[PDB]
Parts: structure tokens; C-alpha cells; sequence
């Protein structure tokens, strides 16, 4: 998003990503690897989901006939009720529109958020050793190929499996 | 090695509006609208709905019942959701009326606005000391009863003058009294017979016009016969007559009486409709056919899925879908992003 | 050690509901509702609220005010806001009306809509020129004046034809000028009085039926009188009489003239009612008792306190809850968390 | 919230947590010490009073009867305008319940943002010597107990006071 | 050295308010509203726009055109959009008639609702048939033909009996058929002429005040004539007459038959109103000065800046600013900020 | 915002900040120098752009007269008529100002958003040398004086040209 574009976060996209909509690149001497991570992945279509809930939630009144009001007789009443259905049917659809509006703003908006949260797993797992440069990047000391990013992504990458130093864990 | 963040990049031909930057592919949505298809119409699911007035009234339609027509006596079911099927509701037999002279085609329409709907078990007026002279109650072929005898609407009372009584009077005045339960309103159903030069003077004792004046709740209607040249009888028996009748309805609110002033050829008010309640109403076709969740003036029995619909917009009662100006939808993926240099 | 950010742990039992992750506990609310309780009605605060149309005149209904009854002049203070205490207003006391003949009882309820009520000065029609030969003017026991004199509705005149003019008339015309000041609208009373066959034929030597017809701003009204054989006797004096008096009124607008097509019996039009702005209307109760923000049909006064409110939505006036569906939450802490492993 | 979920923060929450809504933690000899920043909780108070102040400012017309129209005489127009107050209540009750959803809305996800915010807060007092996690939690080189948390909270930590080297204020 | 982030500091006059800070200064803001000024009124841009009913009829009012004034005949262009220009409408010639004793006047503001206008090309009744004897037809100087010739309203015919006719008559019925093309409604003009006591004989040869009744759609209308003494002659040709005439109108929807009931002086309906479709329709004034985006009742024509706009609401049509209580303005800056030491 | 309360950002704001509403400051020897950054002001006027657009976007159905109801004859139906016109202008207006409410909101609250991108700006920028200080602030080994912070500012900046090492892109 506007984060993202500031912060100098990759403007592009990664195809090799199927699995999730969000997740992590290696880079090093085996190229590029690519894998999703799943959590970022659920957590943004739960949200999703309850929006979805939310929105289906909304009740609104029937509108019906009037029931004294007698075709032919009461022509000119019946204009009116015309108009108040009109003007109901217009109103509502507006407040539904803003509605889905502020919905789908929240949505597209999360995602920069989402990376920002999938630097916090990354960063713990990576260890002390690990080097932070601010662009949602971090360099490292060991090599990281598919099956190392594979390992992150599922949140079992341990850093003593290079010898690195770890946070230890609670 | 360096580890980044990403997020993918995939085939993005849907588009969503958003507040700070405008329309947006994204990789996936959720859509919230439909545009409905047109269906029969039916019954609104866990509510009865009514169509027409008295269902086992065989062969009669629902102004026939609401006049009393003579073998279109029955239940008349409660309703909480009623479909109105006829904008113009029209009679298949007995005396030939003048609709179009009063506002009583709308009668049954005016009916099923309620939820309760009930004939009064007694009349209104007793013809045998209502004011005008005494009186024999007269019928016709034209409205055969259920044993085929000679007949008339239940709801009025063909009053006519003994043999001894074939006079003119001036404008006398009937009080209709409130004679339904707490809370009901009373449909009082009244009119009059008119016919040509010759039978007016045999039936009455006078071919000179006749003038009638009701008034309940504030609202006073004026009358005056017509003697011969009538319009030619339809929406009847078909058996040929010479005279015509003219039927209007008068609503009495609870505990209120009306008047109707008259003199010779009157329909004086026999049955009365006893009505409480509101019955939910749209414009509709009949038979309804299965059930549905949404009943819509224009696409008939909907079931709800999406939460919103487009397409067009009319009265609808039920579980249903909200109306919207455009097809929105909700995004489920990402916006859209180039494959990586 | 290991220092981190953390989240307090309470109990929490209340609910709210998001968008992105649906009901939540929290561990605080900030109530947006109440629901309000049934109170008598008040006073709008900063308003002066009418009642009774007219606070002075002690005995006296407001459709007694609002005929002229005698005893019952006096001044009718304007105001923004109105209580209407009487769905079905009733008089009590003077001549024996037949009220629903008419539009008559809710006359007083149309009055209190205008901010401004005064009654006309002057007459609106000259007795001793109106149509219809030479009058006197009539008075009757049933309608003592303030010193206990025979008298009448103010806003009438029982004109009878005097003794060289006891005969009947063909219906004739009268224009009812409009006397009103700027803006005003003019609110005209006007009736006939009918009584059995004797007396309508020593008070207008004719005891047939007599016939009136009202048309003002595109309203016609027509009325045939009745003769003799009356309903008996409410809401008035309580001294037997034989005759009754049907009452109406006609809405002139600014600068309107209307027509009054009368026989024998007529009540013409004397003292006017001059009505101009437009009051705030709602049902309720007397009497009014002390202050309240707001005044509400269901409820009576009530004070604001929360911003919204849940219960029984109806009409209401001045500073006021709006109502919501349902018992809304504000969120004032944090949403639920077990207690740490 | 979702963030915390995907960041790692802990999930659960600190009943000796009292004096306000979001604080710190400190794990070590002494056990677990818990304070409450004062800081954090006001800002979130006021945030959700303004909030009320706001919902509270809307204002909407009154509705009263027609002052023409007559009861029994205009029995029909009268129902319109029943029918006409009905929606107005209906249509103005979902639009409170729109901006009363979106204000929870922000008052919820706002949690995730006064922890990520007492991050700062935590890693300026703790100096240059201690280690940033990445789950909100800073791993230190001197023993924290609840003395030395209530000094954090009270922002009056001072690096030098374990003789470790601090980011100079 | 030691880099930061930081905001700017400057001027902030603007203030905009949020959810959770209250009223916040900022640097800049964006008005998101106008408050209009009042201009003439204009053409709406992209449609046609009525005036008067018929443009090219010079020295005729809409109201001279409804009635079929003889030489106010002339092309009535359709239109989706009408100025209602004027609330009360005047005739400006032809016999001299009572209007405030009818709707009449509204009659070309109902017109011009409708899309769609044009007067019918054949008589809805025939003067050679009509019930009450033979007839001639009447003219009169007052209503001056396309060939200067004494005539009369062309929606009328002033019917006068022959002189084997002159005598009075009971209350006959004609029905007006409806005659109009698919989906048109039916306007349908009449009314009856009345005089002094001398002129009713010799035209009528009855001096007894007449009695009309018309019924449509289940409204019935009740007039009684007049014999002399009437107001003076207003909005006519200024030819002084003696008599007056009343003019009513009857609304006949799709198939929908009415019927009068009259006795001397009627005018009975010849050329009828067909009109269709809907024209939206808001107070303005004359003449219509340019093109404008939007019509608007308070400020006339007015042109499309800002989405929003403060100041009276009112009824507008066209491509128009949506009113809001508050000038509303979308921030364009940043929060104040004090200078940092 | 609240943000940057807890957080110990900088309260104040820099009247020097002239070419824009974001950027950075740099304290040393010089003094104080002040830049701003032009794409995070950029990114800041876009959004509210997009914003106004959006606001700008909304249609509501014309009120006219209805076409049956003549003056005089239909007063009551008129009336109600006035006050259905008058409920549809009060709710839309409510409703829009709700709208307008919310996008100021969104756009005040961006601000500390934007300051936190900054921080990751300028932190590549800086190199692995400098020190992350937390409440916005780095400290640096070399001198950056006005011709370094514009340089900062518009991207441009080197940590080679002070020969401290880089994070290479
Ligand atoms: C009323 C009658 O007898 N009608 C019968 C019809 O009669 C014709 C001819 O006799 C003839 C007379 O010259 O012309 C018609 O009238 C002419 C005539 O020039 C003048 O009288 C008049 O001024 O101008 C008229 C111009 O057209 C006259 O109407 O002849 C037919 C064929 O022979 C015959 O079927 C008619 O008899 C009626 O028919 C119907 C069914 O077609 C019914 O059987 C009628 O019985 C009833 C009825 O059930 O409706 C019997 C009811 O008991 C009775 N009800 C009451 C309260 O009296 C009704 C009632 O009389 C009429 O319905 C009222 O119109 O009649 C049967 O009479
Ligand atoms: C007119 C009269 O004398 N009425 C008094 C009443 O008279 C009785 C007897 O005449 C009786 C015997 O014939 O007949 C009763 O009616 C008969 C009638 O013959 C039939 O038509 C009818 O169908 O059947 C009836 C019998 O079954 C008739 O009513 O007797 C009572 C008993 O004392 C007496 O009260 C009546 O006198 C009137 O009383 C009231 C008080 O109750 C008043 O004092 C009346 O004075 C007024 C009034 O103030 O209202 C005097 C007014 O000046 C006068 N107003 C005008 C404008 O003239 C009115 C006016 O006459 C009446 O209101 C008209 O109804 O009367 C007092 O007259
Ligand atoms: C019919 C006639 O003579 N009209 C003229 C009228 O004459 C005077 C005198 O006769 C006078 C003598 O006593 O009586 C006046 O009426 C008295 C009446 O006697 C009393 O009972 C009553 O209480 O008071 C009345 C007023 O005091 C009577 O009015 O008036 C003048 C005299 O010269 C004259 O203008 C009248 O002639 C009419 O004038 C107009 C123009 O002003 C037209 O030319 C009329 O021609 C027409 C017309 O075009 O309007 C001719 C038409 O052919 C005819 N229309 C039809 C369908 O027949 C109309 C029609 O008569 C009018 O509408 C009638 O009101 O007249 C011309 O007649
Ligand atoms: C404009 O008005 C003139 C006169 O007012 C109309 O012309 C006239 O029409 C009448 C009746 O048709 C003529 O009067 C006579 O009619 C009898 C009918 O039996 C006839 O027998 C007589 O011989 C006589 O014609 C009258 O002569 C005639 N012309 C004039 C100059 O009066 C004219 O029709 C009107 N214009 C339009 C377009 O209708
Ligand atoms: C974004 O979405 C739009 C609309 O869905 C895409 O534009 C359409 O592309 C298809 C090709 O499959 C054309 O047939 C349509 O005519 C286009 N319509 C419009 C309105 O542009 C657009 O290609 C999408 N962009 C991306 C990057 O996926
Ligand atoms: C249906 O048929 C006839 C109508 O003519 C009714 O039976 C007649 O009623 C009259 C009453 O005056 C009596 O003379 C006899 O009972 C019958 N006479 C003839 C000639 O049939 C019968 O009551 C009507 N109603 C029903 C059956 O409910
Ligand atoms: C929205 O999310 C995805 C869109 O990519 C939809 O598809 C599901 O995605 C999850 C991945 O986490 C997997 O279970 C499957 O690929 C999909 N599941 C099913 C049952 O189709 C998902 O269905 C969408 N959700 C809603 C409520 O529409
Ligand atoms: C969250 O709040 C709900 C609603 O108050 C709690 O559920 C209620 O629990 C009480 C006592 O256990 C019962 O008396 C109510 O009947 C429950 N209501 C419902 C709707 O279930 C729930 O216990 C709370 N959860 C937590 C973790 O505090
Ligand atoms: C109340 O009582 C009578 C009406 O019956 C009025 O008395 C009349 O007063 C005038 C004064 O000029 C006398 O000429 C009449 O002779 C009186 N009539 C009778 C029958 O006594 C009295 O004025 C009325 N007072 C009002 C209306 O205020
Ligand atoms: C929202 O809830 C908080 C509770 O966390 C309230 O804050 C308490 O208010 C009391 C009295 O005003 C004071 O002692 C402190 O401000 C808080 N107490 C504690 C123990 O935290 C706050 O008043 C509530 N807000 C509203 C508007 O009701
Ligand atoms: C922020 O709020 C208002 C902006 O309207 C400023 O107060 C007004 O400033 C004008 C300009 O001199 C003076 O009339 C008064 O000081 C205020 N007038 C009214 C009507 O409120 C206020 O000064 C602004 N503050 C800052 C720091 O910019
Ligand atoms: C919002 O404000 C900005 C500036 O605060 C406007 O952009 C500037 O407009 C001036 C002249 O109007 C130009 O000289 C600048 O180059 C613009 N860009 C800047 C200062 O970055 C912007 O036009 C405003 N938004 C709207 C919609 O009017
Ligand atoms: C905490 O640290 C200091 C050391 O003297 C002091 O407050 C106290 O003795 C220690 N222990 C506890 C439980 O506070
Ligand atoms: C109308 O004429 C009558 C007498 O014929 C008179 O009383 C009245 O003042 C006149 N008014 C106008 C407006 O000419
Ligand atoms: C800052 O930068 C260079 C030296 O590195 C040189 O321009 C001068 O010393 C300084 N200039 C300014 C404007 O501060």
C-alpha cells in the first residue's frame, strides 16, 4: 500500500506464491525460493469471513402495500408511497454501499500490516544473529534454500540447525 | 542469504472500489449481489398466505364474496401475508351492477388488507321496521342460491314496497349501527336497484330518479339513479334484466355508526364485514406454487442466498434480499501486483 | 530477565460486535442505551406547551371551545408544541348534536395544529341580509349565556324565518367571505338544526327533509336532514329536546371564499376561527406535569441521558434519544484473554 | 488480533494487570513482575471518549403527527405517515449500528498498535545492551524484578543504574 | 549525529472533526460544500423544459389553454420536466366563471405532470343524443373563434333547449366514455351555466336552482346552481354577462368510465384531455433565462461545483449537489503541530 | 497521534518543514537540519485525492412534486409529502457527514503511519552501522549535516560516501 511504497517494501508480486496470499523469499547462491505462510493467509480471510457475516447481518423493513389505500380512489396516496419506497430503496443502498466501501478499504489497506506482522515471525525464528534492514528484508549468516524457507513458513526453522545462536523460547 | 516478505502475485480480473485508492483488481472475491430471475409466485415460508378470499368458494371470485353472491358463502381463512391478483377485482354472476359508478370493485382489495376477515352472523337492519314504509324482500333468477331457489347478495337486502305501498317518499334516513367486536372495523356493503320507466313504477311507485347519501367517518357520497338506457350488463349471471344495481361499501371504525339516507329501489345492508388486524400486501399472480423464502412483485417467490440483489426494485415481503444501485462484492485475496523483476 | 508488552486479564462480560472478528468479550462498556419508562406527560422545557385549548374557560371541553359554546370564550394562547388528549373529542354541555353525522369532533384537533388561534371578531355573515327571506335569531335553555340567559354557539346563528315568512325555500346560496388577517387560515363553522314534524312546521312551516351543500378549496359536502325519530340525546345539556343540530366546519385558505347551499333549519356562520403557523403535534395525556427534555407518545416526559434508547419507537418532540434496535455497546476496555500459562 | 497472532505476541493476559489495560512483563529469578502503563491506558480512554462524544453529537429531526391530517377522515394518509415513521426509525437504527460497529471496530484493533507502540516506549529506556525478539519482548542483560518494572512503567529507567550504556536522552 | 522522523509546523485556521480526537486543527482542508446563490430560473441541461403548456399561444394563460379557449388551441410540446410557475392559476378571457366554487384551477397544474398532452380530436359525447331533450349549442361573444365568430370552450358545449323544450327536467345521467389511446388518462372537463331568474326561463325555461352530480373513480362531486346575485365578472374577456358559469374537472384512468347527473345549464364535455407519462415538476418562475445543471426551488438555476452544498434544502431535479447541515470540508493536511524547541 | 505518545515520538513539529507534511530532522555539531520527504507527502495527497473522489461519487434520487397532488385539494397529502422530503434530506445528510467523519479520521490517524514507514526509509538508507534508537530516531557514526539530510530525504544518500557499510540492494 502507501506503507509499503514509503518504506521501499517490494512492489511486486511473487507467482511461485499458491499456497497463501502472504508469505517469505530466500535469497542467495540457489536463487529464489518462495513459500507462503498459511496463518498470515487464514487469519486475513477469517477477517474476511466475520466482514462477510457482518454485512449479511443487516435487516431492513418490508416493503409492502398500504392497506387502506384503495387503487383508483387514493391515486395521489399511493404516488407518495411510491416515492417513500423509492427514496427508502435509494437511502439504503447508499448506506450499503458505504458499508461494503469501508469493507473492502480495510481489506486492501491490512496488507502492508500483514507483512509487518510476518517480519515478527521471521525475525524471532532467524535469531540474534540475523540483521534487520528495514525494507522487510533481513540478512542472515546461513544459507536459506526451499527447504530451510519451507521450515519457516510452517514455524519449526530452528537457528541451532547452523549453529546459530537463538532466542530460547518460553 | 537475504529473507523477505511477499505476497503473491496472480490473475486479478475482478475490481473493487475502495476510499484512498480507487478501483483495485484483486486476486478473489466474495460476491454480494444476484440479479433474480422471474418466477410463479407462492407461499411465504412459516406463513400462510392468502390469495384469493374464500378458497373453498368454488367458481367465485373475490368481489362474488365479498358481495355475498349466493353459493359463494364460506371461511374466509386469517392471513398475515396477503397477494393482491386482481387490480381491478371483477364479479362472475348474480345482478347485473355498475361497477364503475361507485368505488366497489376495491371491496375485497380493502378485505384483504386485514388479517381477520368475517361476515356478521346477524343483519345490521331489520328490513320489517326499517324506515320508508313496510316491505317484502325481493330476489332474482339471476342469483340462484344453493338449492337453485330465487336469491339476492347476502350482504344487502332487495327491499320492495307491498302492494299497498307503491308510493314516492321523500329521503329518509337509516342509522347503521356498530354491531362487530372490540377492535374490529365494520364494512357496511348497501346500494341500489334501478330499472326502466315501466318497472320502476310497478316495483316503487315511481320512475322519477332516485337520491341516496351516506356518510361514517367524515366522508359523505352522493347518488342519483338513472332511469333506463343502462350500459349492457356484464360481469353477471348472463340471464337478461332490464334493471341495474349500483353497490358501494361504507367503513364504520369501532363503535361508529354510519347513515345512509334513500328513498325507493335502496339495497339496505343485511351482513356486514367484521375485520381486524393487518395482513402484509403485494401485487401478485395466482396459483402460488411451492414456497420461497421472499415474495417480490416482480420476480414472484425468491429463495435468499446473496445478502443484496440488483436488478429491479418493487415491494417484497419475507425473508429477502436487500436492493442495491450496483453489484457490489467483497474482496477475498489481494490486490493485484506484477510478477517480480 | 525478559521484559515484553502485555494485555490485562478481567473478567468480561459484556458483548460487542465487530467487524472483523464478530462478538467479542470486553472487559468494560460504555452503555449508548436505556429503556425508558412509562411517565406522566410535561411541559417541553424551553417551549410553552398547550393542553386544553383554552387554560381559562373552566368547564369547558375543547370541542366546546371550539363551537363557541356560551361560558366557553376566552383566550387561546399560541404554542410551538401540542398535546392531542382526545382522539375522539366530546362536547359537554349546550345543544344535542349528532356528532358522527359529521366531521364535527375533530375540529378542536385541527385547530391545535396552528400555532396561532384566534376566533373572529366580527361576524362572517350578516343575519338580517343572509338568504333566504327575513330571520330572527333563535336561542334555547340548553345553551345558558353568562348570565344565564338563553343563548347559542357563538360560532352560529339558529336563523329562523319570521311569522309572515313561515314557508319553505328552494336551496339557496350563501358566499362565506374570508375575514382573516394575513396568512391566516379560516376554519368556518356552519350546521342545520331538524326537529319532528310539529316543530318543523311551526319553526319553518316544512317538515320535509332539508338539504345543504358546503364546497371549499375543491371539497364538496352534502347533507340531508332527518326528520324526527333522532337517537337520543349525549354529550349535551341534559334538558330534553326534540330536536338535534348537525354540525360541521370548512377549511378557507388565505383569501378563500366558500359557498354554503342551504334550506330551512341552516346554522350560519357567525364568529370564525383564525388560525395561522404550525404547532408540533403528538398524542399524550393531562395533565401536564413539570419539565422534560422530551416528550414522548408511549413513554410521557422523559429527560436525555444516553445518547440512544431501546423499547416501543414512536412520535416524539424536543431534545430527544433516537431510537435503535437494539441495546448498543460502547467498548470502554479490552477484549477477553485467558489468564497466562 | 491478527497481527499478534501472526507476530507471535502472547495470547493470554495478566490478572495482576490492575491499574490499567496494557503494560509490561517482566520473566526472570524473581518470577514474573507485572505493571501497568498509565500512558498507554489514558490514551485509549480518551480515544474511546471523544469516540462517545461523537455518537453522541448526532442529532435527527423529530417526528411528530401531521398537523392537517384528521383522524378517522384521513385514516389513509395516516397510515403512510405511520409508514413513513417506521423507516425513518428503521433506516437511522442501522446507520447507528453502522458507526457503533465501526467505532468497536477501531477500540478492538487498536490493542495490537498500543503494544506495538509500548515497544518503543520499553526499547529506548532499555538501552543499546538488550535484545529486541520480534514477539514484543526484549531479552536484557540485567535482572528486571517488580521494583525495576514499576520504574519502566513510571518511565524512569535508567540503563546506567545496572552500569549498562543507554541511548543518551 | 542523531536522525529523526518529524512533522512539519505551520499555520492551521481550518478545523475538521474525527471520531477519537475530537475538533483537530490542520494545515489545509478540501470544502466539500457551496452555500448557492438565487438565479433565475433555466432550461435543464439535457432536457426539455415546460413553461407554459403552450409556448406559441400568446396572450393565453395555462389555465385558458385547459379549458379550450377558443384561439388558446395550439402545439403542447412534451416534456420530462414542467416549472410550476403558477400556484393558483387564472383564466385571461371567455365567459365569466366562478372558480373558487371547484378544483378547477389546479387543472393545467394536473396537466403538466403528465410527459405527454394532447386534446382529443373527437367529442366524448354527443350534443344530438344527451338526455334532457333536444338540444342547440350555445355561444357567445365573450368567446371569440379562430374566425372571430361567437363560440365557446372547445372541452364544453353550452347545450340549450329547443324551444319544444323549454321546461324543467328531472336530474338525467349521461356516461362519459372513455376515449382516449393505450395507457392515457382522460381529462375530462364540464360544468353547467346558471343566470338571473329572467335569463334561466328563456334559455332553460326553469328559474329554480339546478342540481349537479359527477362521479369517477369512486369519487362522487355534488353542485347546486345559483340564480343571481352573483360575484363579478374576474379573469375573463370583460364582456359583461349577467350569468356564470362553474367548471369542474373529471380524472378517467386506462378503461375507466364517469358519469354526470344534471338538469339545466350543463356543459357537457365535447374535446377531452389524453395525456401519458411523467413529468417531474417543481415551483419556479417565468421565463426560463439559459441552461443550468440542476433545478432548484430556493435558488433557481444553478450549476454543479462542489458534491455537496449548505443553505435551504428544497425540491431540485436534474444534475444537483446533495444538501448537507454543516459545511463539511475532507482534511488536506496535517494536525497542528507546536514550533519544537 | 496516540501512536507516537506512547511511543515517545516527537510531540512538537518543525516550521522548517516547508516542502512538504512528513520527513526527517538531523541533529549534530551543525545544529538542526530539516528535510522533507516529498513521496511520503506525495502518498499522503494521493490517498485524500482518491478520497474526495470517492465522497464525491455518491447520487441520491431528485425530490420533485408529486404529480397527482394539486394545491388546495390535497393539503394533507402535500404535507406529508414536505415531511417526507424533509426526513430524506435530514438522514442523507447525517449519513454523509458519518462518510466524511470517518475519511478525516482515517487521514489524521495516517500520520504516525507514515513517520513508522520513514523509519524503515530511512533505516536502509543508514546502513547497519547506525543504531535504531525506537522512538524514531537512529544514531549515526558520521556527521549529517543540511547537504546530507537532502540527500537522505531524496533517496540519494550513501552510507559508502562516509565508507560505512551498506545493506546492497
Ligand atoms: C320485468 C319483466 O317482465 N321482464 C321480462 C321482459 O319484459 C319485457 C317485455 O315484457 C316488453 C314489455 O313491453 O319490453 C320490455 O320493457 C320495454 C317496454 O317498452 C316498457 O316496459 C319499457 O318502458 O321500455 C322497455 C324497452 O325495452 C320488458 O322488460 O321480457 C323477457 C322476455 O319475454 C322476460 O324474460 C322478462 O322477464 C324477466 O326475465 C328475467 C330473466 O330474463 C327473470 O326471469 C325475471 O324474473 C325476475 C328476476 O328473477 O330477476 C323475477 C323476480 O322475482 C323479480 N324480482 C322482484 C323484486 O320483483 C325480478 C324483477 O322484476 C326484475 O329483475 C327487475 O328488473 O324479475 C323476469 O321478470
Ligand atoms: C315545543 C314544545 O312545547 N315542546 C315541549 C314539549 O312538547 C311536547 C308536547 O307538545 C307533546 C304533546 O303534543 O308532544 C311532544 O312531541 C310529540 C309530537 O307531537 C310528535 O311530533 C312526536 O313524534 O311525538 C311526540 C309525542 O310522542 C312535544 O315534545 O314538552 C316538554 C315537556 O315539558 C317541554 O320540555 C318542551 O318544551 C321545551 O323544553 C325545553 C327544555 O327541555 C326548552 O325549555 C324549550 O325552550 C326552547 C329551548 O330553550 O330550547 C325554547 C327556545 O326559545 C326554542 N328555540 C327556538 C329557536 O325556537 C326551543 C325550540 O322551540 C326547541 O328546541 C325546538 O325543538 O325550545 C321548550 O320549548
Ligand atoms: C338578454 C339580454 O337582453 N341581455 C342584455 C342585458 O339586458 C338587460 C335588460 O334587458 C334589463 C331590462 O330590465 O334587464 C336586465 O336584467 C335584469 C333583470 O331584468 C332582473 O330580473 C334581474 O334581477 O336584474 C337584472 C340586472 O339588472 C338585463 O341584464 O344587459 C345588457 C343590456 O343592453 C346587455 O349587455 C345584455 O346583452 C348581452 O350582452 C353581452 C355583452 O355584454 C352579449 O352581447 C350577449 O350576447 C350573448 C353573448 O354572446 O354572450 C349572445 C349569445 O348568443 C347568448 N348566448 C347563448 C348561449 O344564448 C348570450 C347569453 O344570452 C348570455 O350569456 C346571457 O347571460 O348573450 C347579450 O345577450
Ligand atoms: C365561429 O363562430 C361562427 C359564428 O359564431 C361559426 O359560424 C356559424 O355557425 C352557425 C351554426 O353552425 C351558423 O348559424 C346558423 O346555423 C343554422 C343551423 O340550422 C343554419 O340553418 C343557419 O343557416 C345558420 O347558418 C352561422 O351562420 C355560422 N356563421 C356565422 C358567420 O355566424 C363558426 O363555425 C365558428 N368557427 C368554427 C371554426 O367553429
Ligand atoms: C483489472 O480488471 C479489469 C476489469 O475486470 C481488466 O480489464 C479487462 O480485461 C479483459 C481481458 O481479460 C478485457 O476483455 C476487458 O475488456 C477489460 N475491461 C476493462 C474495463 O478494462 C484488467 O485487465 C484487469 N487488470 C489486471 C492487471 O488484471
Ligand atoms: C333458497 O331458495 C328459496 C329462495 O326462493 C328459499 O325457499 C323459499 O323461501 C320462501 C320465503 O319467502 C318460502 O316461501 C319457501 O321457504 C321457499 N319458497 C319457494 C317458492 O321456494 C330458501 O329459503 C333459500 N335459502 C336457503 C335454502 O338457504
Ligand atoms: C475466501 O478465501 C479463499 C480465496 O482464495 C477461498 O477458497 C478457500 O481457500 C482456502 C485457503 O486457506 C482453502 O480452504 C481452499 O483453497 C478454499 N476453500 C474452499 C472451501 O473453497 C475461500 O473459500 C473464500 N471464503 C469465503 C467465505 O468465500
Ligand atoms: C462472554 O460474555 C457472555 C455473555 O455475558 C458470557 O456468557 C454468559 O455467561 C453467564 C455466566 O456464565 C450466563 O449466565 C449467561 O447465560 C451467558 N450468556 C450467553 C449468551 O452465553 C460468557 O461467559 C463470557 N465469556 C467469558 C470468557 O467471559
Ligand atoms: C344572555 O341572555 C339574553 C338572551 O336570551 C340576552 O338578553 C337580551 O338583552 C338585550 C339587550 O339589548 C335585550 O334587548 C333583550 O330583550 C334581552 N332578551 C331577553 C330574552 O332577555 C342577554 O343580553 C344575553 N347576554 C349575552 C349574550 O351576553
Ligand atoms: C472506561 O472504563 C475505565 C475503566 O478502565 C474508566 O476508568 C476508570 O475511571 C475511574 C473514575 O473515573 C478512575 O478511577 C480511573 O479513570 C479509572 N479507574 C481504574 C481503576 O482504572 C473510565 O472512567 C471509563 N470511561 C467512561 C467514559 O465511563
Ligand atoms: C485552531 O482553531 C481556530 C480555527 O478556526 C483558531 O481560532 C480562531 O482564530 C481566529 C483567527 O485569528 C480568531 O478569530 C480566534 O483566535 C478564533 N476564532 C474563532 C471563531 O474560533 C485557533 O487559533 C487555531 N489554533 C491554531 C494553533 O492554529
Ligand atoms: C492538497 O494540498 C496540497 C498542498 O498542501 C495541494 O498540492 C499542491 O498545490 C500547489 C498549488 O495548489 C502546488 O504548487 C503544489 O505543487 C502541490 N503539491 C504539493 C504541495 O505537494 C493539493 O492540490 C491539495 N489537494 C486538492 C485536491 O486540492
Ligand atoms: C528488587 O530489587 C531491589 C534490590 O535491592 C529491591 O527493590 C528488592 O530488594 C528486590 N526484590 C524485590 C522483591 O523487590
Ligand atoms: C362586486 O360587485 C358587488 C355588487 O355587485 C360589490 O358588492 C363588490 O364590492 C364588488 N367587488 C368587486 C371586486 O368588484
Ligand atoms: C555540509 O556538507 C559539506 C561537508 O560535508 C559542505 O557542503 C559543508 O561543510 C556543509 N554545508 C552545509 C550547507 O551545511
Amino acid at each position: 500500500g502507501f506503507f509499503g511504497a514509503i518504506a521501499g517494501f517490494l512492489e511486486g508480486g511473487w507467482e511461485g506464491m499458491i499456497a497463501g496470499w502472504h508469505g517469505y523469499t530466500s535469497h542467495g547462491a540457489h536463487g529464489v525460493a518462495v513459500a507462503a505462510d498459511l496463518k498470515s493467509t487464514q487469519e486475513a480471510i477469517n477477517k474476511i469471513t466475520k466482514n462477510l457475516n457482518s454485512l449479511s447481518e443487516l435487516e431492513v423493513k418490508n416493503l409492502q402495500r398500504l392497506s387502506g389505500a384503495m387503487n383508483e380512489l387514493h391515486d395521489e396516496i399511493l404516488e407518495l408511497d411510491e416515492k417513500v419506497d423509492d427514496l427508502r430503496a435509494d437511502t439504503i443502498s447508499s448506506q450499503i454501499e458505504l458499508a461494503v466501501l469501508l469493507s473492502n478499504e480495510g481489506i486492501i489497506n491490512s496488507e502492508d500490516e500483514h507483512l509487518l506482522a510476518l517480519e515478527r515471525k521471521l525475525k524471532k525464528m532467524l535469531g540474534p544473529s540475523a540483521v534487520e534492514i528495514g525494507n522487510g528484508c533481513f540478512e542472515t549468516k546461513h544459507k536459506c534454500n526451499q527447504t530451510c524457507l519451507d521450515r519457516i513458513a510452517a514455524g519449526t526453522f530452528n537457528a541451532g540447525d547452523f549453529s546459530l545462536p537463538t532466542f530460547d523460547s518460553l | 542469504d537475504r529473507i523477505c516478505t511477499g505476497i503473491t502475485s496472480s490473475n486479478s480480473p475482478h475490481v473493487v472500489k475502495t476510499a484512498t485508492q480507487g478501483e483495485v483488481n484483486v486476486t478473489g472475491v466474495i460476491p454480494l449481489t444476484t440479479t433474480p430471475t422471474r418466477s410463479h409466485f407462492a407461499n411465504l415460508k412459516g406463513t400462510q398466505t392468502r390469495g384469493k378470499l374464500c378458497p373453498n368458494c368454488f367458481n367465485c371470485t373475490d368481489l362474488d364474496v365479498a358481495l355475498g353472491r349466493p353459493k359463494c358463502m364460506g371461511n374466509i381463512p386469517s392471513a398475515k401475508v396477503s397477494i393482491l391478483h386482481e387490480v381491478k377485482p371483477v364479479t362472475s354472476g348474480c345482478y347485473p351492477i355498475m361497477h364503475d359508478r361507485t368505488k366497489i370493485r376495491q371491496l375485497p382489495n380493502l378485505l384483504r388488507g386485514y388479517e381477520n376477515i368475517r361476515l356478521s352472523t346477524s343483519n345490521v337492519i331489520n328490513t320489517e321496521t326499517a324506515p320508508g314504509g313496510p316491505y317484502k324482500v325481493g330476489t332474482s333468477g339471476s342469483c340462484p342460491n344453493v338449492t337453485n331457489g330465487n336469491g339476492f347478495f347476502n350482504t344487502m337486502a332487495w327491499v320492495i314496497p307491498k302492494d299497498n305501498n307503491k308510493i314516492a317518499i321523500n329521503p329518509v334516513t337509516v342509522e347503521v349501527p356498530y354491531i362487530c367486536s372490540e377492535g374490529e372495523d365494520q364494512i357496511t356493503v348497501w346500494g341500489f336497484h334501478s330499472d326502466d320507466k315501466t318497472q320502476m313504477e310497478r316495483l316503487y311507485g315511481d320512475s322519477n330518479p332516485q337520491k341516496f347519501t351516506s356518510s361514517a367517518n367524515g366522508v359523505t357520497t352522493h347518488y342519483v339513479s338513472q332511469i333506463g338506457g343502462f350500459p349492457n350488463q356484464t360481469e353477471d349471471e348472463g340471464l337478461k334484466q332490464s334493471g341495474r344495481i349500483v353497490v358501494d361499501y361504507m367503513v364504520q371504525k369501532p363503535g361508529k355508526t354510519g347513515t345512509i339516507v334513500y328513498q325507493r329501489g335502496i339495497l339496505l345492508p343485511q351482513k356486514v364485514w367484521c375485520a381486524s388486524g393487518r395482513s402484509k400486501v403485494i401485487k401478485g399472480s395466482l396459483p402460488l406454487i411451492g414456497e420461497a423464502d421472499c415474495l417480490h412483485e416482480k420476480y414472484g417467490g425468491l429463495n435468499k442466498s446473496k445478502p443484496y440483489y440488483t436488478g429491479e426494485h418493487a415491494k417484497a415481503i419475507g425473508n429477502c434480499p436487500i436492493w442495491v444501485k450496483t453489484p457490489l462484492k467483497l474482496a477475498n485475496g489481494t490486490k493485484y501486483r506484477p510478477p517480480a523483476k
